[PDB]
């Protein structure tokens, strides 16, 4: 968020105006809470990916069934191991405190990926939804909602 | 008893009144109930999702479940689960009050009396014990996770 | 499929009669509960039930133990039915029978634990429970301790007004199960010793030095104080020594 | 001194499942000092007392009971 | 079913009833049809697991798709391998008569114990329905009676 | 527990089937039943007729029954007879049940430390099982009494 | 009691032999117990869908069910279905001894005073009880319909 | 029952949600509640203060304490003592819940069968608690004396 | 939570203690809250129900299959019917602090109703899941907390 | 002790000479001494193999080697394979005595004093008597594995 509000004013020839140094001084006080935030969602991985991946086979049955893309132990590992990319990511998000290096590692660029390889994105939009809800269920009530912010964000990415 | 009841009782005996070590000792209490209770929320969460995953990673697939293990009959998986939310629930007691003598007065008094006539094994439950104090501290951080994991420990050592 | 639950031991004899008895006593599910549902025109149904509350509130029987036995006016107002069975227990554990049975050559430490055998099926459960009784029987008579015994909620919330007392394997409260297992095994007039006198009171291996961020939060707090503390005037906070 | 009371208890926590009729409504006599403790056993269950009746006592007499 | 007449006459200070004596007697007339039909489902245990996992399988796929429990090749052998331990506890109780070591080995404590794993408790239900089924098929008509009577317990005890 | 129930409890716990030794051992329970039954009845017909000439046989008109013996009381006389028909009652439950593992369940558990704690003779009492084994296979028949004194003499041979 | 048992007390409390009209009661009942037994069996079968098919008849749907009824509460619904499992279950003992006795021991003793303390309907009750009876008597047959009609009736005109 | 839960069961069984009026019913309970448990504090202060001065007010010095009346025995003393403090206690509870059910539950259930059935006069038990609804509006000021006295007066309504 | 601290204070002898006087005083100050609470719960009710049945319909599609329970206009009128009951309940239980009035007539008997009407329970946990969801959408973060508190204690009580 | 010496004993104290029932059991034990001497010939030449393959069966590659439990430190390794040696020859002295009062008098006569003072785990112990009972019967042959088999569960039912 440091480098948002940079180039921000990097792009005006003015300084970095003392709202925005209001705005970093609340970030650097929030920033314990946003490790805290992520810790809790880094030791916990294997149970995030392994109830996104239920409650994705449970809403789509496709990616099971052998005209889709996740068919087989391979391919479904592949998808697991997708859903593992984008929680991390997530992770990445909920430190920088802005969107920005998520979405220029997996947002920006991620339908004509998806396109050319056969996946629709509207599963995985449902998969990164499924690891919101597990997360939900995870974190406490101020932490789920901060989590379900950057969660939120990449739901909306990949439609 | 409490933190405080303790600090209370060690000055009552003394006939001294409250000096400034034991407010102190009530001042950090103070300052860490915060996380007790947030942890002690997010225990009562999902005890039996801890409670599933820990026979998951401990007991489960072993010989304990397969017949001639203790596990084997169903009245005795249900009996499993129970001492293992038994576990987990007064652990949650003990962070919350920061004073593990309600583990000893509840849980581990006559313990190792009844397992051992029952001919429960000891080491399996506390291999269980630690599988659910690996859970637990993963699911609430590592900063309550080690209080937690001192009243689990401390139950697993009182065990053996 | 056929090899996930087969085992790849032998289990011969000892292993094959130790894994028979690999858990909590047979006895649990064959103590057969006697339950006043009869109706009141039996005479046939109820002996049994009057037989059954003399072999649980006493331990052995009254036959070779009486001369002109009671309880017969007892016996009749249960099979009339102005009675119910707890006020049956009640006539049963205020006769001077079970006075001399069990009050007599036992103590009153002993007493209380071969009272709650009895009545309410279960050893006492912590020592507040030994100290209520024992001022029970310390000011008033085993007339109003066995009365203040079964009036309590956990008796008629437990057995109810029509049953008898039934052997209870209780498993929630702190060592409920192995002192009923000690009391239980043990025969009538078997060890005039005292089964569990007291209880000892055993002493933590953790006071408050552990619990590391109670103990975290006594350094943290205690450095909090000589860190310059800005809230007043600055000038004032160069001169604390 | 004993009473004659009828009453009925609720049993409003478990839908038990066997015959259990006598404990919902019963006639039976109580000593004195006991009927005590029974009247709040009674009213803790939210039972309603139909009608408390003197089976054995004279009131008014104070040596004797 | 001598130790239920043993303990029944035992919570009394009463003798063994003669009628109690005379079911006993019966019973020891009818164990050698118990021991027939008890040796005609061991010996054709693997007939009657197939059939029923065919029966069960095309009555409930969830097992068989990924959100259920029994999904992959070693889950949907845990669950062949729990119904032939019904099946053993089954023949178990057509010897002895009476459900008493049926019910203490499979009953008493089941539904903590497939709540606590996941699955659910209707599609075992079910797969002892298909059990029932089978070795109706399998028995002349006053075995599979006689069988259906204890299959027919456990369907009752699984709900 | 049965012959029954110890032949499904062997099985059991391997995991195994009921093979036909299995079978063989509850067919053989089978064909003995018809005379376990008739002993039985013949048994419970005059059981104070056994107790009575057992007394009579061994105990009586000793010095037992004689001041300074432990059978000069008359409450101690009816203690006896109790015990007495306690054993010839709990062996009739072993020889129909086939098993003696009630007899060890609920006869022979703390007997030992009774009688001794009381000052109970123990050779009086093994003789006095002993007149009572005479005595019922006699009434009985040597086919069923041979049974009923393997019984008789595992309560004798357990209180030694 | 039984219709054997109340043909014995009937020639016991004259001192009669067993005269031939006893006989011929008692040969009634034993040609009548085919049919008894095998209704019993198939009313055994499926208890719990009759009292569905008979609340879906006559109770649900109506004002009882809903607020201000007397089975609003949930508690309330399962207690109405304990009640009618039990008419059918002293229906059934009642039917198969053929003497209702048992129904008048055991069920319509005391459950005027109970319905009138606690407040439930009636006539409710008696139309419950009328659509279990024509449920079963469609489900069992006409022939042991009638046999069970006559005790279910009897329960409802002794509720009246 | 409460007033809280007296709102919720009326708001309930019309299948109503919370609307305006009850919303208004709450808030002024909540309002009240600050003298409500002050109130209750205090009586709780000095209850056996308070039932001295009521019998020293009303029964001392009567015929009633005199040989003859129904206090004249030690233990009759005793138990008037006894019923004044039940009275003082449940009008607390019911002061402090802020609904008279609980009186009605627990106090005033077969309260006259019990006191003509052991002759108990009546008139002096209403001017009693009339001495304690005196003294504790006195005590505790007027404010909270009308709620105690409510209270008490449906005590003495529902007796006479 | 008034009546829970008296009858518990009721059970024994002595009278209320100052802690729970304490807890009185407490929950007194929060009534303003849990009234709020409630008053927002209560007004949007029949989105709460259409979103219920949008989740649980989407989730379970049994009832509307013929061979379940919910199956036709009347049945599935019947079956939203059920979860605006519940909804009221979760209100009556959020403004009485304590899940008594909501387990009184909701809780305490309702696996045998279930039973003997032919609906699962789960699907009736799955749709007050669904109500949480939607009443968590619907509030703030320290609101859809305290209700997804007595909405959580309904799913684990129809479970 | 002996079966011999057993048999010679139960002989004795009944004054008894000796009959031909125990005539039938020492003529079995000389029947039996053949694959007796040779099973423990065979056991005695490579039991150092046995204890190896059975660490390497139940007790390496697990968390009790490791840093933590109780098979960490090298002096408790090597007390761990001579207690597993311990085993091994005083079941093959039982086996050859054909008598397991040894085991009785030299091996479990105080050992789960030890075992629970030092903290030994007894089920791992159970565990690796299993493994070396699997091995030594897989070396033996079945038939003398029976008996080596019978004896070292006599031993890790006596442990638990
Ligand atoms: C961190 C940024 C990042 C992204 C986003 C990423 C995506 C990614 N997904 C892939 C495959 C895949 N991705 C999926 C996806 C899914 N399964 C489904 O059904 C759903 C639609 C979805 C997940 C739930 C599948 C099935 C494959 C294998 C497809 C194939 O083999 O052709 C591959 C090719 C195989 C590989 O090298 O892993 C890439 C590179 N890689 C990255 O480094
Ligand atoms: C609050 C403290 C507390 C505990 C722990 C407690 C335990 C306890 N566990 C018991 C049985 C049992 N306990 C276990 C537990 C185990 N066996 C294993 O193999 C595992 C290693 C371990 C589970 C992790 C089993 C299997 C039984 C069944 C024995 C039987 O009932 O047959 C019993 C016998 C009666 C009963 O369960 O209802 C008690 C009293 N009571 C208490 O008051
Ligand atoms: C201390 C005062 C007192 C009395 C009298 C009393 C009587 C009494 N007599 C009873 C029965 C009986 N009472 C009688 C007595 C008689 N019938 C006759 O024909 C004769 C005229 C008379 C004998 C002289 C009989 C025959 C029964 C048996 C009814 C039955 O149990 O089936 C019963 C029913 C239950 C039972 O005996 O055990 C009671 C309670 N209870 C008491 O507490
Ligand atoms: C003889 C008494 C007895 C019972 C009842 C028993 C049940 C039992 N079922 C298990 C697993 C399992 N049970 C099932 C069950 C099923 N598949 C389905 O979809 C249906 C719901 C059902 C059978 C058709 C499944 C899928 C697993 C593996 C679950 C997991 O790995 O978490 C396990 C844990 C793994 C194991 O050790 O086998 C036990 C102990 N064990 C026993 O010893
Ligand atoms: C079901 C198994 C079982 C047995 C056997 C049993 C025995 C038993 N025998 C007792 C006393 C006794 N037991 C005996 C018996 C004997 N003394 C002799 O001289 C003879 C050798 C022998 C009789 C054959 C006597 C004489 C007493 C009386 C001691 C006394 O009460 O003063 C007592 C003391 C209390 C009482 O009788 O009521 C018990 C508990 N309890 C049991 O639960
Ligand atoms: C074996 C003979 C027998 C019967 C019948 C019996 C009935 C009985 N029904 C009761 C309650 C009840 N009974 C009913 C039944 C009904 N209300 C209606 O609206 C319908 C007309 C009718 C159902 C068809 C209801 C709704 C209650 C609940 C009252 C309450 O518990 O709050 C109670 C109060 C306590 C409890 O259920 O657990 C008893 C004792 N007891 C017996 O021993
Ligand atoms: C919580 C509601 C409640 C009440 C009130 C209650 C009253 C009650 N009062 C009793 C006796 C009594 N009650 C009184 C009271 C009075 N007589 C007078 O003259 C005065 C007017 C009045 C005192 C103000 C007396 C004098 C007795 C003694 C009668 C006796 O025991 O001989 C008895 C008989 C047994 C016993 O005290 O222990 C009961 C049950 N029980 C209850 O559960
Ligand atoms: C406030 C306390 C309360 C509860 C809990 C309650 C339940 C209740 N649910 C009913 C029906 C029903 N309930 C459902 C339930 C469902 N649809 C499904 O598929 C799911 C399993 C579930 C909801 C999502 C269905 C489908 C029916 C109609 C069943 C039938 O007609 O047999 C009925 C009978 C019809 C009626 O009178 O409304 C009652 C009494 N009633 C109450 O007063």
């Amino acid at each position: 968020i440091v480098t948002k509000s940079i180039v921000n004013a990097d792009a005006e020839a003015r300084y970095l105006s003392p709202g925005e140094l209001d705005r970093i001084k609340s970030f650097v006080a929030g920033g314990q809470q946003r490790l805290r935030i992520a810790q809790a969602l880094t030791d916990n991985r294997e149970r995030l990916v392994k109830q996104a991946g239920d409650q994705l086979f449970q809403k789509r049955p496709d990616v099971v069934s052998p005209g889709g893309n996740a068919y087989g132990q391979e391919m479904t590992a592949t998808c697991l191991r997708d859903l593992d990319y984008y929680l991390r990511l997530v992770t990445y998000g909920i430190v920088a405190g802005d969107v920005t290096p998520i979405e220029e590692i997996g947002v920006i660029g991620v339908r004509e990926m998806y396109k050319s390889l056969g996946t629709p994105i509207e599963a995985v939009g449902e998969g990164v939804r499924a690891l919101k809800n597990a997360a939900s269920t995870l974190l406490s009530a101020e932490d789920a909602a901060e989590a379900g912010s950057y969660f939120d964000y990449v739901v909306g990415a990949l439609q | 008893q409490d933190a405080i009841t303790a600090v209370i009782n060690s000055a009552d005996v003394q006939g001294k009144y409250l000096d400034t070590a034991a407010l102190e000792k009530l001042k950090a209490y103070f300052s860490t109930g915060e996380l007790r209770v947030r942890a002690a929320t997010t225990i009562s969460a999902n005890a039996a999702a801890i409670v599933k995953e820990a026979v998951a990673k401990s007991l489960l697939y072993s010989d304990i479940t397969r017949p001639g293990g203790n596990m084997y009959t169903t009245r005795r998986y249900a009996a499993c689960i129970r001492d293992l939310d038994y576990y987990l629930r007064y652990a949650t007691y003990a962070m919350l009050a920061g004073d593990p003598s309600i583990l000893d007065e509840r849980v581990l008094n006559g313990l190792k009396e009844t397992y051992n006539s029952l001919g429960v094994p000891v080491g399996a439950t506390v291999q269980a014990i630690q599988a659910i104090k690996e859970v637990t501290a993963s699911l609430v951080g590592a900063d309550a996770g080690k209080e937690m994991g001192i009243y689990l420990d401390y139950i697993s050592s009182g065990l053996s | 499929f056929v090899e996930l639950g087969t085992v790849k031991e032998n289990r011969t004899q000892p292993d094959i009669d130790f894994r028979i008895n690999q858990g909590v006593t047979k006895q649990r599910e064959q103590t057969k509960v006697f339950k006043r549902v009869a109706g009141i025109k039996d005479k046939a149904a109820i002996k049994t039930l009057i037989s059954a509350a003399y072999r649980q509130i006493f331990e052995r029987d009254i036959a070779p133990y009486i001369a002109q036995n009671e309880f017969s006016g007892w016996e009749s107002k249960l099979g009339n039915g102005e009675i119910t069975v707890k006020e049956f227990i009640e006539g049963l554990g205020y006769s001077n029978l079970y006075l001399k049975e069990f009050y007599t050559p036992y103590p009153n430490t002993k007493v209380i634990e071969l009272g709650t055998k009895h009545f309410l099926g279960r050893a006492p459960i912590d020592q507040a429970e030994i100290r209520k009784y024992n001022q029970i029987l310390a000011t008033q008579g085993i007339r109003a301790f066995i009365n203040a015994l079964v009036n309590s909620q956990e008796y008629n919330e437990v057995f109810g007004e029509d049953t008898v007392p039934y052997r209870r394997f209780p498993t929630l409260p702190a060592a409920n199960f192995p002192n009923t297992q000690k009391l239980y095994n043990q025969l009538t007039k078997q060890n005039n010793d005292v089964v569990i006198p007291s209880f000892k009171p055993v002493q933590a291996r953790i006071q408050s030095d552990k619990t590391p961020i109670l103990a975290k939060a006594i350094a943290d707090l205690a450095a909090q104080a000589k860190q310059m503390d800005k809230s007043k005037p600055l000038f004032i906070e160069l001169g604390r020594s | 001194r004993l009473f004659k009371i009828t009453a009925l208890v609720p049993s409003l926590s478990r839908t038990r499942t066997q015959r259990e009729l006598q404990n919902t409504y019963f006639t039976k006599l109580v000593p004195y000092e006991n009927w005590f403790r029974e009247q709040q056993r009674i009213q803790k269950a939210g039972g309603k007392i139909i009608k408390v009746e003197l089976a054995t006592g004279k009131q008014g007499t104070n040596a004797g009971l």
